[PDB]
């Protein structure tokens, strides 16, 4: 179908600036024109300008001008939003929307940060505490000092579901991220049943797996 | 710039109700409003345009209304697939602006969390930092209050709580607190407590272990 294809994501440095691009598939600018909107991690909606090609047009909100610059190429059906000077205030997720706001792009999500791609660091998180089998018990993976998102947390290569909690990440103050994937089992399991967590992160290329056993903890 | 104020910002209602949301103009918009919904994980959608007029296969139980400067969005029966984010946005004059959003979410009884705590990893003590990890899951509503504790003395600026979204199936939430040591001074101090406190309890329960590494 018709729809507005946006760019990847994206991880620059503070300083620097970034390009974004969404191409628009059958409608083109000149009848279906673009409006870029902004959305920081679990922010609302924020209107950044937009685009009137045909018009030569291009209208922004006061607290973007000059920091956000659209263009548009007629031939190609792309807008491109243009983010310079950027810092920490510009880690979004940025979306497109055509004429009437009829058609909603993807999104593209921006990453600002000084630090760098950063294998995590899995540790377990260890049941039997104050415990030894019987009722319920809970035990977990604890994936942290990563960058950037995200990771991939698995039980079990898939076989285990029920039960698993994969907590949205956690940015830490050194920049780094975290976050942890606690599973609910049966106490009676906990010593006749392997529990591994498979954490995944492919900016690094990492590809763990923590066994979890009970401590006497 | 004409400001669109929001409301409510947060709201709980149950499968088939009648919910209404409002969104007030600072300026005469007139009729040039739409109304937008962000589904969880980031799917946007266009459910109605000139204040009151749907979108070509958006169910007929939305509809757009107006009352001065005040426009409402109202859903007749409140679907499942209703509980997203819903924006309004103004497009009278530019800049083009939106409203705060309402997170509407699914409303059921009070659970009482299922609490938990994780003492560090040896293997992560060698590396200095000391995480320790107190897990509420599956309650409701998400309110909840994480005081951790060492030999009672309360911490503070030292834990990040990080909670779940709300389950599909049985609509509870799942937080995790996190404190954070160094292995210098998580080794100096041996009862570290969890005190939960929740609607769903009667007291605030606390789970705790004594520093003896294992």
């Amino acid at each position: 179908q018709v729809q507005l294809q946006q760019s990847g994501a994206e991880l620059v440095k503070p300083g620097a600036s970034v390009k974004l691009s969404c191409t628009a598939s059958g409608f083109n600018i000149k009848d279906t024109y673009m409006h870029w909107v902004k959305q920081r991690p679990k922010q609302g909606l924020e209107w950044i300008g937009r685009i009137d090609p045909a018009n030569v047009d291009t209208k922004y909100d006061p607290k973007f001008q000059d920091k956000a610059t659209i263009t548009a190429d007629t031939s190609s059906k792309t807008t491109y939003l243009q983010l310079s000077s950027l810092t920490s205030e510009d880690t979004a997720v940025y979306y497109c929307a055509s004429y009437y706001g009829i058609y909603w792009g993807q999104g593209t999500t921006l990453t600002v940060s000084s630090a760098s791609t950063k294998g995590p660091s899995v540790f377990p998180l260890a049941p039997s505490s104050k415990s030894t089998s019987g009722g319920t018990a809970a035990l977990g993976c604890l994936v942290k000092d990563y960058f950037p998102e995200p990771v991939t947390v698995s039980w079990n290569s898939g076989a285990l579901t029920s039960g698993v909690h994969t907590f949205p990440a956690v940015l830490q103050s050194s920049g780094l991220y975290s976050l942890s994937s606690v599973v609910t089992v049966p106490s009676s399991s906990l010593g006749t049943q392997t529990y591994i967590c498979n954490v995944n992160h492919k900016p690094s290329n990492t590809k763990v797996d923590k066994k979890v056993e009970p401590k006497s903890c | 710039d004409i400001q669109m104020t929001q409301s409510p910002s947060s709201l709980s209602a149950s499968l088939g109700e009648r919910v209404s949301l409002t969104c007030r103009a600072s300026q005469e918009i007139n009729g040039y409003l739409g109304w937008l919904q962000q589904k969880p994980d980031g799917t946007i959608k266009r459910l109605i345009y000139a204040a009151s007029t749907l979108h070509s296969g958006v169910p007929k139980r939305f509809s757009g209304s107006r009352s001065g400067s005040d426009y409402s969005l109202t859903i007749s029966s409140l679907e499942s697939e209703d509980f997203a984010d819903y924006y309004c946005l103004q497009y009278a004059s530019y800049p083009r602006t939106f409203g705060g959003g309402t997170k509407v979410e699914i409303k059921r009884t009070v659970a009482a969390p299922s609490v938990f705590i994780f003492p560090p990893s040896d293997e992560q003590l060698k590396s200095g930092t000391a995480s320790v990890v107190c897990l509420l899951n599956n309650f409701y509503p998400r309110e909840a209050k994480v005081q951790w504790k060492v030999d009672n003395a309360l911490q503070s600026g030292n834990s990040q709580e990080s909670v779940t979204e709300q389950d599909s199936k049985d609509s509870t939430y799942s937080l995790s607190s996190t404190l954070t040591l160094s292995k210098a001074d998580y080794e100096k101090h041996k009862v570290y407590a969890c005190e939960v406190t929740h609607q769903g309890l009667s007291s605030p329960v606390t789970k705790s272990f004594n520093r003896g590494e294992c």
